[PDB]
RNA sequence: UUUUUU
């Protein structure tokens, strides 16, 4: 039924609500700190000479 | 007994309605003494409630101006110009303001003079610039704030009206009629960003409620703007303030409807309908 | 859809004016707002698709 | 003016869960709120007096007593804030037979209180539904217009969420919530 | 990362064997019937429609 | 050999 009611609704995906459960909570709590840490290390690397 | 009797008399003459009416007469029967030109302020005070107290105020005034009286018999006469109409004013001013020479002192002739003044006169030197000499006489504790915020009422270059509206409502705190004209008037200037930053800080010190000028106008500051959450939870304090304002009601069900609810708005249109059955945009907004 | 007017200070209505609407052509079946029209009519409190 | 305009121009110048202390914080329940929105026949204690000095400004409590009977203060202080603003609130549990002499004793203690389970139907129009959970789940999926009208949802038996064949149903509902819904 | 991904998978080749979500997901008419059922979705719509 | 809901 879950996945029915997911489906049904376009704006909506399954993995929005696997990511948002509190059995995902530890593994995804610091989420915004992994993606500002990825932006800001892609700019170290621009730094090496060739 | 000196620093307690000034205390008890001015305590009399600036008291409450008649139950602290009677008390002032009870305080002035305490300090029944000498320099009975006290007890004609206390008359002018217990004229404050005109209810078998206004004739003893008048015997005791009569009574106790006998000497000179000199700055009591003008105010005297003056207080009876406000109760009967402006023709003893034109008479008691002139008196008043040529015996009487200062700018502190006669700055409460001045604000008698004006308050008899105001209803037919122009008094475009006479009363106005009265105020003006009052504002230069601005006295340290409630005695030159409000004659201020008088002065400033609808003209006579509304900036600096705006700006001694806000020092009359910095100085005098309790009214809610200097503060509310003052943010009023502001907001009725181009600036917007500041008028936020003043209702921020009034709703502060707003301890439970008694602050419904201040919650309408934040949100109706929200309503403009779509920050419905906001504007919402205002109206709901302003409306716990007093719950019978039928205007808090209607600008709470507006706030309802422009956001998703339905029978909410519904709910609030028909309170605020129910009192005050005249409007019809509530009943038709029904 | 003749809107009110608002006095700017102790606000009355001085009059009606026609204004455009905005959240036309949103539907409740296939839009996912507070903004959506209400219903069809009084139905079924849970279990609808669509 | 010119000398009075100077004349009067000189005169006029994260951490996202807060664990509150459980006995210190509260010295002044009646100086701020001296309206109450409900009155009890006793004194509220004081976890019960920090829950409604929260619940005053639309915040969301996470309340973990012992005895239900010290719970339910805040459950109805929250049902008498809702019917005061006009607003409507739900009040969800698990048991099909803990929801019956609820329905009966928030009737008896105020107005209008609808009972919805999977047979009765008491006045689905009431601002106080009392609801299983698995009805909240199946009208959240659909709109249902209800939700556009809560302030509340009172969640009451919470440690439901450990169930096997049940537990899903709590966090189904606790994401599917939208935001304006405390 | 998330670890239900590939059940999640194998439920939509479950449903899709079944006539009741086409390919690349969309809800077919039986989806829709079981969508709005209240237990035993698959059972008792494999029971309506044989 | 206890308990339960769309």
């Amino acid at each position: 039924t879950m996945i029915l009611n997911l489906l049904r609704v376009d704006a909506l995906r399954v993995e929005d609500m696997m990511k948002r459960s509190f059995s995902e909570f530890p593994s995804r709590k610091d989420s915004k700190a992994h993606e500002q840490a990825l932006a800001e290390l892609t700019k170290r690397l621009g730094a090496l000479e060739e | 007994l000196h620093l307690k009797a000034e205390a008890l008399i001015k305590l009399s003459d600036y008291d409450s309605s008649e139950e602290a009416i009677r008390t002032l007469d009870q305080i002035s029967d305490a300090d029944n003494i000498p320099g009975l030109l006290v007890l004609k302020s206390l008359a002018y005070r217990n004229k404050g409630s005109f209810d078998e107290a206004a004739k003893i105020m008048e015997d005791l005034l009569s009574s106790y101006p006998d000497l000179a009286e000199v700055h009591a018999l003008e105010a005297l006469i003056h207080f009876t110009k406000k109760d009967y109409l402006q023709a003893e004013k034109c008479f008691q001013r002139a008196l008043e303001k040529d015996t009487e020479v200062a700018e502190y002192h006669y700055q409460l002739g001045l604000t008698y003079w004006f308050m008899g003044e105001e209803t037919r006169k122009d008094k475009t030197k006479a009363l106005t610039h009265f105020l003006k000499a009052a504002r230069l006489d601005t006295y340290m504790g409630k005695v030159f704030c409000y004659l201020g915020h008088y002065y400033r009422d609808v003209v006579g270059d509304k900036n600096r009206a705006r700006g001694c509206y806000r020092k009359a409502f910095e100085l005098d705190d309790t009214d809610a009629e200097s503060g509310a004209a003052a943010v009023d008037l502001s907001v009725e200037l181009e600036d917007m960003e500041m008028a936020l930053a003043i209702l921020t800080t009034v709703t502060q010190k707003a301890s439970a409620g008694t602050a419904k000028w201040a919650w309408l106008r934040r949100g109706l500051y929200y309503l403009k703007a779509g920050q419905h959450s906001q504007a919402v939870a205002d109206l709901q304090a302003a409306l716990r303030a007093d719950p019978k304002d039928f205007n808090c009601w209607e600008s709470l069900g507006e706030a309802y409807l422009s956001r998703g609810g339905y029978t909410t708005a519904l709910k609030s249109f028909t309170k605020a309908s129910e009192l005050n059955p005249e409007s019809i945009y509530s009943v038709f907004k029904v | 859809d003749l809107q009110a007017q608002r006095h700017p200070t102790t606000g009355q209505i001085l009059g009606y004016k026609e204004v455009l609407l905005e959240n036309t052509n949103l539907s409740a079946t296939t839009s996912l707002s507070l903004r959506r029209p209400p219903g069809p009519a009084s139905q079924s409190l849970w279990g609808n698709p669509t | 003016l010119a000398r009075a305009s100077s004349l009067e121009d000189l005169v006029l110048k994260e951490q996202w869960a807060i664990p509150v202390d459980a006995t210190s914080p509260v010295g002044d329940f009646y100086r701020l709120i001296p309206q109450p929105a409900f009155q009890w026949a006793f004194e509220p204690d004081v976890f019960q007096k920090q829950a409604i000095l929260h619940l005053e400004r639309h915040d969301s409590v996470f309340v973990a007593a012992h005895t239900s009977a010290g719970k339910t203060v805040v459950a109805e202080y929250a049902i008498a804030l809702a019917q005061k603003h006009m607003t409507r609130t739900i009040y969800t549990s698990p048991i099909k037979a803990l929801s019956n002499q609820k329905f009966r004793d928030f009737r008896n203690t105020f107005g209008d209180v609808g009972l919805l389970t999977g047979d009765v139907q008491l006045h689905p129009e009431a601002s106080c539904l009392i609801m299983t959970t698995e009805i909240l789940r199946s009208m959240l999926y659909s709109g249902s217009d209800v939700i556009r009208d809560l302030e509340w949802v009172i969640f009451d038996e919470v440690h439901y969420i450990n169930d096997v064949e049940r537990g899903v149903v709590w966090e189904e509902v606790l994401i599917m919530l939208p935001d304006h819904v405390s | 990362s998330l670890l239900l991904l590939p059940e999640y998978h194998q439920r939509v080749e479950v449903l899709r064997t079944l006539g009741y979500v086409d390919e690349a997901g969309t809800v077919k008419l039986a989806g829709r019937v079981a969508c709005a059922m209240s237990s035993h979705e698959l059972l008792l719509t494999e029971l309506m429609f044989d």
